[PDB]
RNA sequence: AGGAGAGGUAG
């Protein structure tokens, strides 16, 4: 008494390892052409922890009546939106959708037109609210939408939302106002969607699959592309050199910065007091025997990369001035669907920071050029010779950036930097 | 004279003498000369 | 049946068309053909699975015309549009 | 039908100990693609 | 004073410049530079002495200073490192991937003389084709075996949420033209010193099938009276018998059975640059974001991939194969090599665009094949080089 | 390898113009000069003639 | 480079800049053999020994 | 290798059933978020 | 197959390797590098300190 | 403080050293940063709030989001029996003995 | 509420090659028929081979694929019917509406390489024979022997599945932008600006009067749509000097047969489908 | 049929 597999019937999917125990999931099965392979939703990866590059997915069917019963009233994804870790909401919009309601809702400058409007309107579940632009010109006729109240016609007319932080208000499921800052969208404490669930917690799977739907066709409309202009980040040739000439200024503030702060220990206490030194040069011109003296000691170390850090920050937000607001990267790290701002700057204006976690036998030069690799007092060829060391703490700071083209020695050191990552 | 050669000529004489060494010795080499000194000597 | 008839309940002169083995290229045209007729207030369709070869048309219309007396005359008219293309077309290449 | 390696040589042989060419002294045989046909799906 | 001339030590040539103005005098073989001490090998503890230059621009800057030079950068590097194009623009892990996984699984030339080897899981691409950029390292070698796999049109766009977690959407109809079509040989092996028989559909007289039988799941390939039958998962056509014997005389049979792997939904490819993904889903040609000249995507990846992985270069180069495959409305002194240590400007790059008549920035504009209306933002087209890894959906189920 | 017919990328027929795109090599041309020669407005097609390998040869000695 | 234990070496993970046009830094296995096990550079070539006397040139050079 | 507490594991701890199937997954944006397809 | 003539070239190998492993039961055998310790350089240790001479052909350090 | 020698506690050579300066040190509030070890000084419930903090501050670090309730039934789960035992075999065969 | 009232002008037109201008009628219109002349105009083509005798070096599915991929001339496709739909046969060798026989024979007995092309490739019906460009398509290369024989069967079919019945070679089409100049702002620039407006349009759109000293619009159907004049003004410092918009009326197609249909025979064949299509969708 | 040595994939 066998029957072959069919809709309607029940499985328990499980991603290995199983580091929660929401991945554990109950869905229904739905027969597809295709052959070899499982289709499953991309919004459904956040609780399996996984991406689709070669991943797995072991199922089990079960044969009992009374498992198949047990399965989907426990372990189904309905019963599983509330997350039982934090307690928020398990499922999120995206990676895409996402960015998309962050486009939809930021430019505010691109009005819809009747036929599009009634072709989106076909994913969402609720009706089309009032144009509310009837003449944008005086030779314009055929008023059109503008795109916040397509994002509109995703919440009940019930449901009501504020969000003072980002001027969020949702009234009579209507769109009112919004700033910036895409943070009610993302998974945290007030997102719409953990009120959604609160609200009704019957039809916030649907509601989320035609947001998904309808902001995917708006993308498509629009179209999101990454090209050289993103990573150039100038206007034109002379905002790059000029950027260039800002970014080094800050680098050599920055490690200004660090070599002042280096001095704050119990054996400069006669010099940082207000009296009267006479070494007050000695401290200046000795520009190269600051970064021996870090890389040897670790509280040093700390201390350098703290400054640095803290004096750093104010050089990556210098993306935002020198970028545009149609910048792809700007505009994902912005939405938080994917980067951030200082994968932006290591892209285009520079690296910045260079340290290892562990400890090793050569310190880097500080300079990372031709004559530095030459030089036998570098710090880099053994040691320096200032009684003979035998550990030190590498400390470098790369001006170039990934666009530009990292030099040798620069690729060198971000090798030995990032060779951490890779160990088992 | 140290300038009378020029820069494209050097960069041509750096490709030429590539394409003799990988032409001579060959992509492995030293495996060979290890097992034929040990055969001779 | 190739196309399904099935009215809306909820709104009043609504229907929506189910098309099967259909694309892109039928859809796109009847939604812009039906946007030209003036009774039509709704006109869109979509496709929701790629592997499932269907086409799901919905028009809305006022109260002067049923929706498939619209979706007829529009049908009719791309029909007699091609035609004079055709005939456009045969007149010049000779 | 049997053809041979560095030998141009029609084996032929089906007996269990016969595996070495005629008059060649190699024991490397490759099989022969009779006349048969074979439908492909372009 | 310390002196070497045992073995085991490891060593390089570079150029000096005490004896460069000898080359001078108005192909060279290796042993003449040699002899005439133009090069000199210098051992690991040696070069700590001397001071060597990186490049040829920077020695004539400064003379006098400089007692050795290096004959190019992108040597420091492995052979399979050397021969990515901008290895120094990505980030070092992904460099590290490519160098390291991705090199090894691709699929490409697989031998020219198939006969004299049973060896098991034979592959190769139907049409293998070198890389439109060109490498000094890849120039000197002289082979077209460094590089395995096709290019293709590759577009940086979503596609319906198709492609998301890194997924690919490649065209259904480039596919089935012949791109990326590659075939796979699996050999069987058995040893007899019982005797090779049919002993009562396939087998011949002799216990092995003809040539050019479909073999499927539980036929005998080896008949010996036992007989070896197919796996479940195990399926081909029979290419070549070949029966040998050693000098103690027991019997060897290897059968070999071919098939073709085209690409299927669940395979993954890679790219030049550490990218890494599945196919996501196979889109006609008529839907797809179609340019003004009707140039059709052929794979298309999501633009989200780039600010996580960090992987420049990619799009510096489409933005080069594009320049260099586009022609001008005078091609030489065109820029076609990517050293990775002498990466051309992005400005030069923008320039040898400009003048093939396209946006410098490489994006285009295209227009949707569903609606026909025009896309309001451009998207970057670019003919990268990318590989097939023979991780199959297939092989995976279980 | 022979050559790969039908230019996957826009279907066009370029089967037929190997032996023209070698004897145009052959002279004193260039690649951009034989791919302009031979009717090809589309980067595609100047690809897919120029990313080609003649491995046939090696089959056939060998 | 052979290893007492898998979980720990020690500082041979990393690179040194002894691998300078020796071995290749940038590109290494990852895994338990992660640095261990190192590419040769394209320039690499392997002493053997000499059969040569030198000490007897060694006396002409002062 | 299956002796100790290795034995404890593979035996008792860790078993294996029937009625499972293994398969490299894709993303259908068009499948509900409740769907599985097979 | 090393200093063959042009004939022997064309029929057997596929000149697509250049012949660096073994046949040993007709599967190809390769060696890797290992790296060891230099026998004829002074060493000096840490905890304890020493400083040690290695042997070349006969224990004698 | 040096562990060189495990006969005398840490704490209680520090209060003998601490007798000119008693009034200075605010002793209400001192308090070990040992876990195991301050339960024999100040009680298990004390030991048991410091561990609930520190425990916090790592699950701050860790950039993850926990609620209270797991944290005080890892808490009131590791010290029932009066100790904080291991998590080794032999603190649980303690525990259960 | 009613149809519209295209307009046709055809400006080249070639055996292969058909470039006509498309007027008064929508982009979802022009877009249909593209893809229906891309993907829905049938053609024949090679799809089930069988072999005898193949001692080449290439591998039968190999030739196969390359056999399958060769162009036919298409003068009866829409006349033939399906496989699928004939029902007087199974299907097998010649048949007298839906398969077509092809033979081939090569053997070598010369020192020289014998080329194998497209060119010795025999069929019974005249009409179905393959298109002939040159020296042809060449199939496979022989040594000395290597005999190869074959026989292949053709069949009707369309161009969605397999790709290789799709007679389309690069439809496309553009808006006509027509391009508005204030010829005001013009005056305010000085000479070496508008020589540096000149050379920042990617292609030749844009041209130069030396007896005006003024810029002049020449050949505005090669714009491409690539803002890269409008940015460059904007830089300059004049943001209204050039405006250029798509017109959504007007459309310029240019269509690119593979031989085996006539490109003015291959539009009509897209209407004739496209009005069947419609006439089977009509409820 | 059963065990040991290598390489590889996913988090
Ligand atoms: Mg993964
Ligand atoms: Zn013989
Ligand atoms: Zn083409
Ligand atoms: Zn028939």
């Amino acid at each position: 008494i066998f029957r072959s597999l069919m809709d309607g019937d029940t499985v328990l999917m499980n991603r290995p390892p199983s580091i929660h125990q929401h991945s554990l999931i109950a869905m229904t099965v739905r027969i597809l052409p295709t052959t070899s392979v499982v289709s499953l939703n991309p919004i459904c990866c956040l609780p399996f922890r996984g991406d689709f590059d070669g991943d797995c997915l072991h199922g089990y069917v079960p044969q009992s009546i009374q498992a198949k019963v047990e399965l989907d009233e426990l372990v189904a994804l309905d019963k599983q939106l509330i997350n039982r870790q934090n307690g928020r909401n398990l499922l999120s919009l995206g990676q895409d959708s996402l960015t998309a309601a962050y486009l939809v809702n930021v430019e505010k400058n691109c009005y819809l037109n009747r036929a599009q409007m009634q072709q989106l309107q076909m994913y969402c579940p609720f009706q089309l609210p009032p144009p509310a632009i009837i003449k944008a010109s005086p030779s314009s006729t055929e008023p059109q939408w503008t795109g916040m109240q397509l994002f509109g016609m995703l919440f009940p007319p019930g449901f009501d939302y504020t969000y003072p932080l980002n001027n969020v208000v949702v009234s009579n499921g209507e769109l009112l106002s919004f700033s910036e800052g895409s943070a009610w969208l993302r998974d945290g404490e007030g997102n719409f969607i953990e009120r959604l669930l609160k609200h009704d917690k019957g039809k916030v799977l649907d509601i989320i699959y035609s947001a998904q739907e309808m902001l995917s066709q708006w993308l498509l409309m629009r179209g999101l592309s990454v090209s050289l202009a993103d990573l150039y980040l100038s206007s034109d040739l002379q905002s790059r050199k000029n950027l260039t000439e800002e970014i080094s200024y800050g680098l050599r503030e920055a490690e200004q910065v660090c070599n002042k702060q280096q001095l704050m220990v119990e054996s400069w206490r006669d010099f940082l007091a207000v009296n009267g030194e006479d070494k007050e040069e000695d401290s200046v011109s000795d520009l190269a025997r600051f970064c021996y003296e870090r890389q040897k000691s670790a509280t040093l170390s700390e201390l350098a990369v703290s400054a640095f850090k803290d004096a750093y920050r104010d050089v990556q937000a210098l993306a935002y001035r020198y970028g545009d607001q149609s910048n792809s990267f700007l505009i994902m790290s912005k939405a938080g669907s994917k980067g951030n701002i200082g994968k932006l700057v290591q892209h285009s204006m520079c690296i910045g920071l260079q340290n290892s976690a562990v400890s090793l036998s050569f310190g880097f030069p500080r300079e990372l050029t031709c004559a530095a690799w030459n030089d036998p007092n570098s710090p880099l060829r053994g040691a320096k010779g200032k009684t003979t060391t035998e550990s030190y703490v590498p400390y470098g700071v790369i001006e170039n950036s990934f666009l530009t083209g990292l030099n040798p020695l620069e690729s060198f050191v971000h090798s030995v930097t990032s060779r951490d990552s890779s160990f088992s | 004279n140290l300038s009378e050669l020029g820069e494209g000529f050097l960069q041509s004489f750096c490709k030429k003498a590539a394409t003799s060494f990988f032409d001579k010795y060959g992509l492995i080499s030293h495996q060979l000369n290890s097992y034929n000194y040990f055969i001779e000597h | 049946k190739k196309v399904s008839y099935d009215r809306d309940t909820k709104i009043i002169n609504a229907a929506s068309f189910t098309v099967e083995r259909e694309d892109h290229t039928i859809g796109n045209i009847v939604r812009m053909q039906l946007h030209r007729d003036e009774n039509v207030l709704f006109a869109g369709y979509q496709l929701p699975h790629p592997l499932k070869y269907k086409i799901i048309v919905r028009i809305h219309t006022t109260s002067q015309s049923s929706p498939m007396q619209a979706y007829n005359q529009a049908i009719n008219d791309l029909d007699k549009e091609l035609d004079y293309l055709k005939n456009q077309f045969e007149a010049e290449v000779a | 039908t049997y053809v041979c390696g560095d030998c141009g040589q029609e084996n032929t042989l089906k007996s269990g100990d016969v595996i070495q060419c005629r008059e060649c002294g190699y024991r490397i045989l490759y099989k022969k693609r009779t006349r048969r046909v074979v439908q492909y799906e372009a | 004073v310390r002196i070497f001339t045992d073995a085991g030590r490891l060593l390089r040539p570079l150029l000096v410049v005490e004896n460069l103005q000898k080359l001078k005098q108005e192909q060279y073989p290796f042993d003449h530079l040699l002899d005439h001490g133009i090069l000199e090998l210098i051992g690991i503890e040696e070069e700590e002495d001397c001071n060597t230059a990186w490049g040829i621009k920077q020695l004539l800057k400064e003379p006098k200073i400089y007692t050795h030079c290096e004959l190019d950068l992108s040597f420091l590097l492995g052979v399979s490192c050397a021969v990515v194009p901008f290895a120094n623009h990505d980030h070092g892990r992904r460099v590290l991937y490519q160098s390291q996984k991705h090199c090894q699984q691709a699929i490409g030339f697989s031998s020219t003389n198939p006969n004299i080897r049973c060896d098991t899981l034979s592959q190769q691409l139907f049409y293998p084709q070198k890389p439109l950029f060109k490498t000094l390292a890849s120039e000197c070698l002289k082979k077209e075996v460094l590089f395995n796999g096709q290019n293709a049109i590759v577009a940086v766009n979503v596609h319906l949420g198709y492609n998301q977690e890194d997924s690919i959407v490649m065209n259904k109809a480039s596919l089935e033209r012949g791109m990326f079509r590659s075939e796979q040989i699996r050999s069987y092996k058995a040893e007899v010193d019982v005797q090779f028989g049919k002993t009562h559909d396939s087998l011949e007289d002799d216990g092995f099938p003809f040539i050019g039988a479909n073999m499927s799941t539980g036929d005998i390939v080896i008949g010996r009276c036992h007989s070896i039958k197919l796996k479940h998962t195990e399926r081909g056509i029979v290419q070549k018998v070949v029966l040998s014997s050693n000098d103690e005389g027991k019997n060897f049979a290897a059968v070999s059975l071919r098939q073709v792997r085209s690409p299927c939904l669940g395979d993954k490819f890679s790219s030049m640059h550490g990218q890494k993904g599945v196919l996501g889903y196979l889109e006609e040609q008529q839907n797809f974001p179609f340019t003004i000249q009707g140039i059709v995507p052929d794979i298309v990846i999501n633009p989200h991939a780039f600010p996580s992985r960090q992987t420049p270069g990619q799009l510096l180069e489409a933005a080069l194969s594009k320049g260099i495959a586009c022609p001008i409305q005078a091609y030489t002194k065109l820029t076609r090599h990517a050293t990775p240590f002498s990466t051309p400007g992005v400005t030069e790059i923008t320039e040898q665009l400009h003048r093939a008549g396209f946006s410098r920035w490489g994006n285009e504009r295209v227009y949707n094949g569903r609606s026909g209306e025009m896309m309001r933002s451009m998207i970057f087209m670019g003919p990268t080089f990318y590989q097939r890894l023979v991780h199959m959906s297939e092989d995976k189920v279980k | 390898m022979i050559i790969p017919v039908r230019c996957f990328t826009c279907g066009k027929v370029i089967g037929n113009k190997w032996d023209q795109y070698l004897d145009l090599l052959q002279l004193d041309y260039t690649e951009g000069d034989a791919l302009d020669a031979l009717q090809l407005v589309r980067y595609c097609c100047r690809r897919m003639l120029m990313t080609h390998v003649d491995l046939i040869e090696k089959l056939l000695n060998y | 480079q052979q290893v007492l234990y898998t979980g720990k070496v020690g500082d041979a993970r990393y690179p040194h800049p002894s691998h300078w046009g020796r071995v290749c830094f940038l590109s290494t296995p990852d895994g338990e053999n992660c640095g261990l096990v190192k590419n040769m550079s394209l320039l690499g070539l392997v002493s053997t020994q000499s059969l040569e006397s030198v000490v007897e040139k060694l006396f002409a050079c002062g | 290798k299956l002796c100790g507490l290795r034995f404890m594991k593979d035996v008792l701890l860790g078993k294996r059933s029937d009625h499972t199937f293994r398969t490299v997954v894709v993303g259908d944006p068009s499948l509900k978020l409740n769907e599985i397809g097979i | 197959t090393s200093e063959k003539g042009k004939e022997n070239c064309k029929k057997g190998d596929c000149a697509f390797d250049q012949g660096g492993y073994f046949v040993i039961k007709g599967a190809e055998k390769v060696f890797i590098a290992q790296e060891q310790m230099c026998t004829k350089r002074l060493w000096i240790s840490n905890s304890p300190w020493t400083v040690s001479f290695r042997s070349e052909n006969k224990r004698n350090r | 403080m040096y562990g060189d020698r495990g006969k005398r506690n840490c704490w209680t050579a520090l209060l003998e050293t601490c007798l000119p300066i008693m009034d200075m040190i605010d002793w209400g509030r001192s308090h070990p940063d040992n876990i195991r070890q301050c339960c024999s000084v100040y009680g298990i419930d004390a030991g048991r709030s410091i561990f609930v903090a520190n425990l916090e501050s790592a699950v701050s670090d860790t950039g993850k989001e926990i609620l209270r309730e797991h944290l005080l039934l890892v808490a009131d789960s590791l010290s029932v029996t009066g100790e904080f035992v291991a998590l080794n075999a032999k603190g649980w065969s303690k525990q259960r003995q | 509420t009613y149809q519209r009232f295209p307009k046709i002008k055809i400006r080249e037109l070639k055996d292969d090659y058909a470039k006509f201008e498309l007027r008064e009628t929508d982009v979802s219109m022009a877009n249909a028929l593209r893809r229906v002349m891309i993907s829905e105009v049938p053609t024949v083509a090679i799809d089930l081979v069988e072999i005898e005798v193949n001692s080449s070096v290439l591998n039968d599915e190999f030739i196969a694929h390359r056999l399958g991929l060769i162009p036919l001339t298409s003068e009866r496709a829409m006349s033939m019917r399906f496989s699928r739909d004939c029902d007087a046969c199974d299907g097998d060798g010649q048949c007298e509406f839906c398969s077509v026989e092809f033979r081939l024979s090569s053997k070598c007995v010369t020192d020289q390489t014998l080329d194998v092309t497209s060119r010795d490739l025999y069929s019974a019906d005249p009409t179905v024979t393959p298109v002939d460009f040159h020296k042809g398509i060449i199939i496979v290369k022989l040594r000395r022997g290597q005999e190869l024989k074959l026989r292949a069967i053709a069949r009707k079919g369309i161009g969605k599945d397999h790709a290789k019945w799709s007679p389309a070679a690069t439809v496309t089409f553009m808006y006509e932008p027509d391009i508005i100049i204030n010829e005001d702002m013009m005056d305010t620039l000085s000479d070496e600006e508008k020589i540096d407006l000149i050379e920042s349009s990617p292609t030749k759109v844009f041209g130069m009067d030396p007896v005006t000293r003024q810029v002049v619009v020449v050949d505005p159907e090669a714009y491409t749509y690539d803002e890269e004049v409008i940015k460059k003004a904007e830089a300059m410092g004049k943001p209204g000097l050039i405006e250029i918009s798509p017109k959504d009326d007007s459309f310029i197609f240019t269509v690119e047969s593979t031989g085996a249909v006539k490109a003015s025979q291959l539009v009509l064949n897209a209407i004739d489908l496209l009005k069947q299509k419609l006439d089977a969708v009509r409820l």
